[PDB]
């Protein structure tokens, strides 16, 4: 049922263009309707396609690419707001983060020795 | 029946009442807000962010101050 | 004149330009920037400045301002009036226009100083343009990825100052006109110092002794002449009331960080005395929220 | 050394933080040639981000395209390996090898109506282009190429640069679609000369890959502007065979694709025709079926 | 934690600013 119920929505495609290109004349009179068809073939013979041209054509490339390159980047978004990778970078930057206070501990002990040090002077 | 007529005082309290549940409601819907897990997330990783930028800046100009110390040290 | 085709410097883009002697007529540049160049009147002129030389700032005080910038001139559909050639303050404005792009950006160079000279030759012609920029050669290319461009000869090369009179007068002109919304201003023209020199004292001095009192906006965070009009509006009470301990620490940054003499300092504190009596006029922007809050705030304050 | 052999090592060393400020830095003069040439290296050299190092750099991707460029392209047996030659092979043989087998344009045109299937007669069958093949072996230069560079990534399985195709070019709806459709049908040749599995995995992968792609990109498009949508999705492909999204879509099977609320609205519109009506409908239409005067009563539309 | 973090270094930070002055006002003896 779970694939069933969009495989008939899938088939109305099918179901529409299969009527919408036959004869629309009717089914057991269509012995008026060959007759139309092999006269009308003969007589001019002897005598959902939109088909838009340059102009919308352009309105609608650059609709596209409004929408594709609002598409990638809505993609990014998702990813960095979505919690794992929230997870990700806020551990990463601890990394770096213990890397630059190891930084500043051991540099500013050297300048607590540096303030003693100018204390034999003045 | 069920519609029970009712006078003005306490037309009063049963406003007052109402007023009271619907400002509570709000206000335990906004502190469930702020202490579900994204939001505690979402928030910390901000804060580390500002984080980053100035332990990185208290870095960088204590680095000017250990050159300055170490110059005051040299002029005396 | 005609159009400039950029070959490399990340997307290919259009940037129409011209030729223009220092001392055209800006009448016939308004009837040129709505008919020859088509752009509509705007209401929000910034007028960004800074040094003229390369500088870097901290990573999201250059975010806070890319994207501050972009998102006033999204905000108010505004005419950004750029520097023009690709050094410091105007290659951050690059770098902001970078950072969104997705407007209407005009820089104003100097023809003597842009690198590819006899390169830029044509006559409403696309011409390719390269973005090959030597550092042997002094000449520096003109920033890449604006909209519009005036390239200004004085005849010499390698100087600065031939434009800052035009870029003055023609922001004048179009502050002149009525402005699309017609109530009595012209278009609500705010300038923007990030950083900047002792010049830009002189020209925000140009910009707030003006009529109309044109609304300023400084960047704190930024460096140099920034930092003392910071120092001197933090620590300012009621206006131009300045003690002598952050006069002296003043004048060490001036002397450090301008690297002036002792009376080049006291020189440029009488101009900063002068400046600093005008505190209401000047919008001191902070870092810690964009430059947003900057823009349109200086834009109600001057829209007047 | 100069940098002609210099990219030669870099495009060999895959360090994208090399070239990026060096080998290409402002003040190397550049020769002639050997860019165009580290074209057709790197995209056989499965260079993801060199590709889009030389695009932003400034090759003319469509300069650079020739007619023999795209055959330079497909006749290389570097890269990743080729089931282009097991149907280069199965569609000659339809039609009526050694290691020499020139893959000629048209052959590829030809597994397209072999694998797409269906009518979608390729713009290389063109008489026109079937004339240049043997006048030519500014013709060389293709009117949109990046379409058959959209062709050339997916049918060797390229698919680091297929992705890369798509963000640049237009019809994006329909190179979507094109690939989805192709690349399932890889998907059956590849089980037809029964190479290994692994690459009908990752086809069926890649091919519902593409598959969401269409997906994503018609949902958006949707709820930025509905009815220009409609436009797109019933526009004439004058390059991809003049054909339309629907039409291509029935042809990929792509069930998602077709019930998406805005490809149904279009369908139920052209189900009920020329019509408004579009209230109590069965029971009014079937007294106009019987009963003629009804038909004057009902909201007709242009 | 990081709540103390923000307050704490904010502090560390805007001291490390009256040790500029400090560190200035002793260039000025030298």
């Amino acid at each position: 049922k779970s694939i069933s119920n969009q495989v008939w929505k899938f088939q109305r495609y099918q179901l529409i263009m299969t009527f919408h290109e036959r004869p629309v004349l009717p089914p057991p009179l269509i012995i008026f309707s060959h007759m139309t068809m092999i006269f009308q073939h003969l007589c001019c013979r002897w005598r959902l396609k939109l088909f838009i041209t340059d102009d919308e054509l352009k309105k609608v490339h650059d609709f596209e690419e409004q929408c594709i390159e609002e598409y990638f980047r809505e993609k990014d978004d998702r990813f960095n707001s979505s919690n794992d990778e929230r997870i990700r970078v806020t551990s990463e930057r601890v990394e770096n983060m213990s890397m630059r206070l190891e930084e500043v501990n051991e540099r500013e002990h050297s300048m607590k020795a540096s303030l003693q040090t100018v204390d034999i002077r003045l | 029946g069920l519609k029970l007529f009712i006078t003005d005082d306490e037309l009063k309290k049963v406003h007052d009442f109402e007023e009271q549940c619907i400002e509570e409601y709000f206000r335990e819907k906004d502190d469930r807000f702020n202490s579900s897990n994204d939001e505690r997330i979402r928030v910390t990783s901000e804060r580390v962010e500002n984080m980053s930028m100035r332990l990185e800046e208290v870095n960088e100009r204590e680095h000017s101050m250990k050159a300055s110390l170490q110059t005051v040290d040299i002029r005396l | 004149f005609g159009t400039i085709e950029f070959q490399g410097g990340g997307h290919s883009n259009k940037a129409m330009y011209v030729r223009v002697s220092f001392d055209t007529k800006p009448d016939l540049l308004l009837h040129l920037m709505t008919k020859e160049w088509q752009l509509e009147l705007p209401k929000l002129l910034i007028s960004v400045h800074g040094g003229l030389q390369n500088f870097e700032l901290q990573p999201k005080l250059k975010q806070v301002f890319g994207k501050g910038l972009i998102k006033a001139a999204m905000t108010t559909g505004a005419w950004i009036f750029t520097g023009g050639v690709n050094t410091g303050v105007i290659r951050h404005v690059g770098d902001a226009l970078k950072d969104h792009a997705s407007i209407c950006t005009i820089g104003i160079a100097p023809w003597g100083i842009v690198e590819n000279q006899e390169d830029l030759i044509g006559r409403d012609v696309v011409r390719p343009y390269q973005t090959m920029s030597n550092p042997m050669s002094k000449l520096t290319v003109l920033n890449s990825m604006h909209s519009h461009f005036i390239l200004a000869d004085n005849g010499t090369t390698g100087k600065y100052g031939a434009e800052v009179k035009l870029r003055r007068q023609l922001e004048k002109h179009i502050s002149l006109q009525k402005i699309n919304t017609r109530i009595g201003q012209g278009v609500p023209v705010v300038a923007l110092i990030v950083e900047g020199g002792p010049n830009v004292i002189s020209i925000v001095l140009e910009y707030l002794r003006d009529t109309p009192p044109v609304p300023v906006v400084v960047c704190d965070g930024s460096g140099r002449a920034s930092d003392i009009l910071a120092f001197g509006h933090k620590y300012s009470e009621e206006g131009g009331l300045i003690n002598e301990s952050l006069r002296d620490q003043l004048l060490v940054t001036i002397q450090k960080t301008f690297t002036y003499t002792r009376t080049q300092a006291q020189h440029l504190f009488i101009i900063l005395m002068e400046c600093m009596k005008k505190k209401e006029l000047i919008t001191v922007f902070r870092m810690g929220q964009d430059i947003d809050l900057a823009i349109l705030t200086a834009l109600l304050k001057g829209a007047n | 050394a100069s940098a002609p052999d210099q990219l030669s090592l870099a495009l060999a060393w895959n360090r994208v933080d090399i070239a990026r400020s060096q080998i290409f830095i402002y003040g190397q003069q550049w020769p002639v040639g050997s860019l165009e040439q580290a074209m057709l290296d790197a995209l056989v050299l499965d260079r993801v981000d060199f590709v889009k190092l030389l695009i932003e750099n400034g090759v003319s991707m469509h300069r650079f395209l020739t007619i023999s460029r795209l055959e330079e392209l497909y006749n290389t047996r570097h890269g990743p390996s080729n089931t282009l030659y097991h149907l280069v092979r199965d569609v000659k043989k339809r039609e009526y090898l050694p290691p020499d087998y020139r893959i000629s344009l048209i052959d590829i045109g030809l597994v397209i109506e072999y694998l797409m299937g269906g009518a979608y007669r390729c713009n290389y069958t063109r008489k026109r282009f079937r004339t240049l093949y043997h006048n030519l072996f500014e013709i060389n230069h293709f009117p949109f190429p990046f379409h058959e560079l959209m062709v050339w990534a997916v049918l060797m399985k390229r698919q680091k640069m297929a992705l890369f195709f798509w963000q640049h070019g237009e019809e994006a709806m329909a190179k979507a679609l094109v690939a989805c459709k192709l690349c399932k049908a890889m998907a059956h040749e590849a089980s037809e000369n029964d190479m290994v599995d692994d690459i009908s995995q990752e086809l069926n992968h890649n091919s519902r890959d593409f598959g969401q792609l269409a997906v994503e990109l018609l949902d958006q498009s949707y709820k930025q502007d509905e009815q220009l949508a409609m436009k797109l999705l019933t526009y004439e492909l004058k390059n991809w065979s003049n054909a339309t999204c629907l039409q291509l879509a029935v042809a990929a099977k792509h069930r998602d694709f077709i019930a998406h609320t805005c490809s149904q609205m279009l369908l139920t519109d052209m189900w009920m025709g020329r019509l408004r009506m579009r209230k109590n409908s069965g029971l009014k239409v079937i007294l106009g079926i019987l009963l003629p005067p009804s038909i004057l009563s009902l909201e007709f539309k242009n």
